[PDB]
RNA sequence: GCAGUCAAGCGUUCAUAGCGACAUUGCUUUUUGAUUCUUCGAUGUCGGCUCUUCCUAUCAUACCGAAGCAGAAUUCGGUAAGCGUUGGAUUGUUCACCCACUAAUAGGGAGUGAGCUGGGUUUAGACCGUCGUGAGACAGGUUAGUUUUACCCUACUGAUGAAUGUUACCGCAAUAGUAAUUGAACUUAGUACGAGAGGAACAGUUCAUUCGGAUAAUUGGUUUUUGCGGCUGUCUGAUCAGGCAUUGCCGCGAAGCUACCAUCCGCUGGAUUAUGGCUGAACGCCUCUAAGUCAGAAUCCAUGCUAGAACGCGGUGAUU
RNA sequence: CUCUUAAGGUAGCCAAAUGGAUUAACGAGAUUCCCACUGUCCCUAUCUACUAUCUAGCGAAACCACAGCCAAGGGGGCUUGGCAGAAUCAGCGGGGAAAGAAGACCCUGUUGAGCUUGACUCUAGU
RNA sequence: GUGAACAGCCUCUAGUUGAUAGAAUAAUGUAGAUAAGGGAAGUCGGCAAAAUAGAUCCGUAACUUCGGGAUAAGGAUUGGC
RNA sequence: AGAACUGGCGAUGCGGGAUGAACCGAACGUAGAGUUAAGGUGCCGGAAUACACGCUCAUCAGACACCACAAAAGGUGUUAGUUCAUCUAGACAGCCGGACGGUGGCCAUGGAAGUCGGAAUCCGCUAAGGAGUGUGUAACAACUCACCGGCCGAAUGAACUA
RNA sequence: GUCGAAUUUGGGUAUAGGGGCGAAAGACUAAUCGAACCAUCUAGUAGCUGGUUCCUGCCGAAGUUUCCCUCAGGAUAGCAG
């Protein structure tokens, strides 16, 4: 799984292609690769620019933009591909939560681990790493 | 008035073997998951006092 | 639309039948029996 | 539309609404599917199911968005009346929440119809369809209170009297128990309670009657009190708005009898406090229950208070009583005469 | 004509691309304005003749006179009639084919055969 | 069967399939009517709806005044051109198909109808009989 | 269909360019799409182009480029 | 979906060891119908012409309860598949929506991939753009391109046939099927309902849509009656009278056939689903239910009709 | 190491008639639309010549494990039921390792070659 | 002979009566036709039929390489003595 | 899903589960008598429409793999049990009366008196009586219930398990 | 479609197999052409599909372990006599 065998051309023999079947954080500066060099595919409908991170403290939950995929287990080449898959850690813009580290340097980012499987629903829930 | 079709009662040998395999699987699962006051004298007995002594 | 088998229209027709709807058939059968007796007498006369 | 919007789609509580929607989706759309079916078939099945549920929610919301009066830009009279009745701001906030839930259900159905195409397994499409139906239910779950408020205002707004402000009208006014309800009962066929207790009519009443080969609609109003334009209920404010927004010879009934135990000086004070409203209305005062008082015997000091009513040129102190209806015909004749005299002058200009 | 996009190369460092023409829908799309923009094929319009009057709203009369070169029209009905007569286009016995001449008029308006342009906004 | 018609209409042969052109029969200024639907038409698979004399029908103004164009309006047929069996016992047919546009209530639009009008249409629409200067 | 093709060519293009008819560039604008390119993809340049200058007087195209500059 | 709260219960201390039904809090794009001029990679084909049959998760028709149902109109819910569930535009594509009628244009299975059809399993031709030094395919698109029933067997629709001693006539019916459906003009009535705006229902009448069975009384169509009359080329010497021009053509054209393109017809008794009651305990009250029982749906069974067991049957005439 | 933006009112400066490729004619090439037109359709009906039908004479072909009534269960035959009366004639195209055909489409060959190159070994010619 | 013509048809000299046939004219087929009213609403698609067809005269547009378009288009007539 | 071992098939007949790769029985030369397993004893089908004790009316129960996913409960459809309470100084139900007075308690006011709106909810006398469980008026009124008293009388009520 | 021309065609002759010819389709080359036919090597190559013929009695297992880059191809312990 995780790699659909796309087929192309009048004769679908080689097909020269694969496509991810799961959500991915493509990044702000994607700028789609030209199709002739395009082997892997991350269709935009599966992409998400935000995740429903929840802070264990105070019980609050807030929708915040995703920032980067830090550590994906199970062949972190998927982390290079940005896949979440129910457990991948992801950086998030925690500035909305009001977190402020000691010394007056206000925080604006914190790690978070996705919990819900992206494939089974369009929301990307995650528990904040306090 | 217009009687509707009734479900067949036939054993459905295929379904029988499948239910047997599902039962063995459920038994294995219940066994794997297993690792995780006296009533007293019944009322209305004629001789409740005799047992006390 | 009401069905041809509908009980309400059939009961209404049964109620309507009691009057002229039956009297006309009665007078028609009486005239037919009279014409039959006349045809019988016309044959018996000869 | 206007004039008694009885065509409202009979909005239902959000729980029953979500139940009817889920039932219609389960019943109309195909249900059976099997793991061995081609994945494209299961995908089209779940897509048709989600699209049917979303279209049903969109229709259920659009029917309410379209059938409601749209208080704004209807008429100042109906606008002020519905504001006094249903708390216009809350009436707008409820329909705004309805439109917000409709747009949310639309965005959810679209995002899930887009995400559903990529499902590689029957369980994934099933979880996606369940997620869409649950998002639609949660959007409906927050709409319960606004939907109940809309169901209440529909039950109230659908029984409001028909009226066209441009059409000829004659308002009636006076202290409670004065017999103004009896005057409306006598001047027209409209039925109204005439019980002795003060506020026999808690809301506006209307009653058509022909005259001079022309239609007319008497409009009783639910009483008024001498208060400093702030200590008043919606009923009294709804009555004052009916006078302010309706021209053509509002009637100010009065009763000198000991019944309706407010001193006649208080009636003159109320007539003075309401005087500015009648700057163009061509006031026609109408004493009531004359048979039991016959103000010809009235004390000269109390009669002087009537002279203060005469300071405005347009007043006419007609006499009338329920026990002698023949004078009521003369009052209606004078009212229609002043009405035609004003309208014909307005038309020639 | 551009049924689908196709990749193209030049200098090996850049790839040209093209897509079918986009028409952002809006309530102000003023269908006849969609026709004057050329977005629609004139052949399929049910009533080509009814769009004729609007072509005069843009093109100057002197250009339409110099080009055709039929002139002297008013209300554009005499325009279509005299044009169908001078061009030899007519339905049998004997009415002019105002619709077919209107099709050629709209085609010339879309292809630029008749000059026309909106006035640029005045300089500050 | 249609609202606004006085009395029930007896069956007569159809002769105006949807999309049929018919000459205008009134002074409204339309030159011809192009039928697009027939009110009361019997639904059936593969069966094109068709009209008959005196039937109401929606129709666009294929030719005439531009203001009447680009909109469909109800119209009552005043001529069929197809043979039909009158109950009196003689076949007849109009020289050409004709009709008149009208409001859904059936009130006539033009001040008068030009040309002969069929008896079946005038009997069904009293306003058409009032606007018809020649009955048959 | 053409909308999906437009989104595909936009995502795949490092630098979108928007041609405009010289006869009426203001009417040729694809408004609501340029806002999407500005928001979702700020990096995209979306440079304007003004073709068919031959069909309009050169001063008209000059004023058009001066206004769109 | 994610994070969280009470606990009706469970469980060796005991819910605070752990779980936990029914509920509930915070997010998924704005509380003044403001916006929502977003439509974002289905790698795989689905969709359509004639037509039979089946299901309810029922759009309509039929019978009911509730809903601020005064009326009309409308919403939900219970039964109900007996009959209906339409004519088309869009391919700079169509896993779609629009107008218009109709009471309604509800959802599904066998589909019919050798009944036919476009998109397509599209090999041999070619061109445009990409890759690759090249051979060639490919991130594409366009164009044109032979898979051809049965007389075999069986199923179905029609049609013969020895065997009830012979033949002929009149009959009964177990069996299988079944059909009629929907709409609207008078009266009720401008009445109840309404202050008005308009606006019922039942009985009594009358027309219409779809479908089914029939006939040419009248109209249209059809001509090998080559029936009559005419026309062209050619031939029998001319006239008359005749042959060929694949029924040479034309005008009419009977008989037959045939067209809602003409006309007639398509019914009257019981048992029932939901529902509303009776009496009446269970339970010293109550209760449409436990017994019995009344009314009631287009439902079921019957009336009627279609064919009649070729091995179901009766009566009657002759019987060398 | 500095440094990039002026064009004006319906046709212009112009280059030694025109500023054209948006090219005329031509095409069993493909595509969009209009008049006439008509049974493609509403809605199908009729006529003629020859087959198809019986008969006089002659007389095959494909296929054939055997022959062919169905419902359910069996991870056309087997099991339980409905049924079942010789021999047959004409339509028929629902089904039969029934013909006809089934291929296209997927996979492995150590096997055949049409082709290409700074793949390996050779080589006419130079 | 008819006919612009060795275009189509009949006839002259000359050569043939050879293609298995008899009996009716079922369904369904191959070939040739007709049809009241609409005239493409059928079909992916005007697939096939139909419509103008010869001749005399009026008249014939855009474009153009000036040669062509062109029988453009659209109109009046055709018999016999 | 990944490893070890014990077994049937493969190579396997025979009886039963209507038949079946696995189920139960079972040591395959040709026959007779006799005794058995699984499985049955109303017919097809050889054998009791046997005995003794309990539950089942299902508008398609049941003979079903059912000690397995729907399975958590819901049924005023039945039967047997466990626990907690009242009682001849009167158990449930049944019929009648009381259900009192500061009082129309304190806050909103055209009006809320228990019952259109908010925070308390006592004393006084009783056998008891709630600033009030519901019906209904503009309010009241009135009806009614929680509990007591008046009349027959004896077992009655609630939560769970099977 | 063309039918006065790069027109059609009779007879003769020349081009004959990794060759001939080709207004170029891998098209033609005697019903065969991305390489024709005839006789011999030749009964080629078998990774593989198919088959493998009379009777009776006794015994009678197998799908498990190592060794090549490695499927493949096989060698090896083991099982029975
Ligand atoms: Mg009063």
């Amino acid at each position: 799984e995780m790699f659909k065998v796309i087929k192309t051309g009048k004769s679908r023999s080689k097909s020269w292609k694969r496509m991810i079947t799961k959500h991915t954080f493509v990044g702000e500066g994607f700028t789609r690769r030209p199709v002739k060099m395009e082997r892997i595919i991350r269709p935009s409908a599966l992409r998400q620019k935000k995740a429903n991170v929840t802070h264990p403290e105070l019980g609050v939950t807030v929708f915040l933009p995703i920032l980067a995929v830090k550590k994906n287990p199970q062949s972190p080449m998927y982390t290079q591909l940005g896949v979440l898959t129910k457990g991948t850690i992801i950086e998030v813009n925690v500035s909305e939560l009001g977190m402020v580290t000691a010394g007056g340097k206000v925080v604006w980012g914190k790690y978070a681990q996705v919990t819900n499987e992206p494939d089974r629903d369009g929301c990307v829930n995650a528990v904040l790493l306090v | 008035m217009r009687v509707r079709k009734r479900q067949s009662r036939r054993t459905s040998t295929k379904l029988k073997e499948g239910i047997k395999k599902k039962a063995s699987a459920h038994r294995k699962k219940e066994k794997k998951m297993a690792k995780k006051k006296d009533p007293g004298i019944p009322s209305n007995f004629p001789y409740k006092a005799k047992i006390l002594e | 639309a009401k069905s041809l088998r509908a009980s309400s229209h059939l009961n209404a027709k049964s109620v309507k039948r009691r009057g002229v709807f039956q009297k006309a058939v009665d007078a028609r059968e009486q005239r037919i029996s009279d014409k039959l007796k006349e045809d019988l007498l016309k044959q018996k006369l000869e | 539309m206007q004039l008694s919007w009885k065509d409202i789609p009979t909005v239902a509580p959000a729980n029953d609404l979500l139940d009817i929607v889920l039932n219609r989706t389960q019943r109309k759309t195909p249900t059976v599917i099997r793991p061995g079916f081609k994945i494209t078939r299961i995908r089209a099945f779940y897509m048709r199911k989600v699209k049917y549920t979303g279209e049903g929610f969109v229709e259920k919301f659009e029917d309410i968005l379209k059938g409601f009066p749209n208080i704004n830009d209807v008429h100042p009279f109906h606008r002020d009346l519905m504001d006094t009745l249903y708390e216009k701001n809350h009436y707008k906030i409820s329909l705004a929440a309805i439109s917000r839930a409709k747009s949310l259900v639309e965005q959810v159905a679209r995002d899930y119809v887009r995400l559903l195409k990529f499902g590689q397994s029957l369980f994934q499409c099933k979880q996606l369809k369940r997620a869409a139906l649950g998002r639609m239910a949660t959007i409906v779950k927050k709409l319960r209170d606004p939907l109940a408020y809309l169901e209440q205002v529909r039950q109230h707004i659908g029984r409001l009297p028909s009226i066209d402000p441009n059409t000829r009208t004659l308002l009636i006014c006076g202290y409670p128990n004065v017999g103004k309800s009896s005057f409306l009962r006598c001047i027209t066929k409209s039925d109204v309670d005439v019980q002795p207790y003060a506020f026999t009519t808690k809301s506006l009443y209307v009653g058509h009657f022909d005259y001079k080969y022309l239609r007319f609609q008497a409009i009783d109003t639910p009483g008024i009190l001498d208060r400093p334009t702030e200590e008043m209920n919606n009923i009294e404010m709804q009555s004052i708005y009916a006078i302010a927004h309706l021209r053509s010879c509002v009637l100010y009934f009065m009763d000198l009898s000991e019944q309706c135990g407010f001193t006649i000086e208080a009636q003159v004070k109320l007539f003075h406090s309401i005087k500015p409203l009648f700057a163009n209305k061509s006031v026609m005062v109408v004493i009531n229950k004359t048979d039991i008082i016959r103000p010809e015997d009235l004390d000269e000091e109390r009669a002087q208070l009537l002279e203060s009513v005469k300071e405005v040129p347009g007043v006419e102190i007609m006499t009338s009583s329920c026990q002698l209806e023949e004078n009521v015909m003369e009052v209606r004749n004078k009212a229609c005469e002043k009405l035609l005299a004003s309208r014909i002058e307005n038309k020639l200009k | 004509e551009t049924k689908v996009w196709q990749y193209i190369t030049l200098m090996k460092r850049i790839f040209l691309i093209d897509c079918p023409g986009i028409v952002p829908p809006s309530s102000k799309d003023s269908e006849e304005d969609i026709l004057f923009r050329g977005v629609v094929r004139v052949e399929h319009v049910t009533h080509p003749e009814q769009y004729i009057p609007g072509v005069l709203k843009r093109c100057q009369v002197k250009h339409l006179e110099r080009t055709y070169e039929i002139s002297g029209w008013k209300d554009a009905t005499e325009f279509i009639e005299i044009l169908a007569r001078k061009q030899g286009r007519l339905l049998k016995g004997g009415e002019p084919d105002e619709s077919g001449v209107s099709k050629q008029i709209l085609n010339d308006f879309n292809r630029g055969k008749i000059p026309w342009f909106v006035l640029p906004p005045e300089k500050e | 069967s249609g609202n606004g018609a006085q009395g029930t209409k007896f069956r007569i042969s159809l002769g105006l399939p949807v999309g049929a052109i018919m000459n205008c029969a009134d002074n409204s200024g339309a030159r011809n009517l192009y039928i697009i639907a027939v009110k009361g038409s019997g639904s059936r698979l593969n069966r094109l709806p068709a009209a008959s004399l005196g039937d109401m029908v929606m129709a666009t103004v294929k030719k005439g005044k531009p203001e009447l164009r680009k909109k469909v309006m109800p119209a009552i047929v005043v001529r069929q051109a197809k043979s039909w069996r009158r109950r009196d016992g003689v076949f007849l047919y109009f020289e050409d198909n004709a009709g008149v546009i009208a409001n859904p209530k059936g009130e006539m639009k033009g001040s008068a109808i030009t040309g002969p009008v069929g008896k079946e249409c005038a009997d069904l629409w009293p306003r058409v009989a009032s606007n018809s200067g020649v009955v048959v | 269909r053409i909308w999906n093709e437009l989104y595909k060519v936009i995502d795949s293009s490092d630098v979108v360019i928007h041609v405009l008819d010289a006869r009426d560039p203001l009417g040729t604008r694809c408004k609501s799409v340029e806002e999407y390119m500005k928001k979702e993809t700020p990096h995209k340049h979306l440079i304007y182009v003004l073709n068919k200058c031959d069909l309009v007087p050169t001063w008209v195209a000059a004023a058009w480029v001066k206004h769109l500059s």
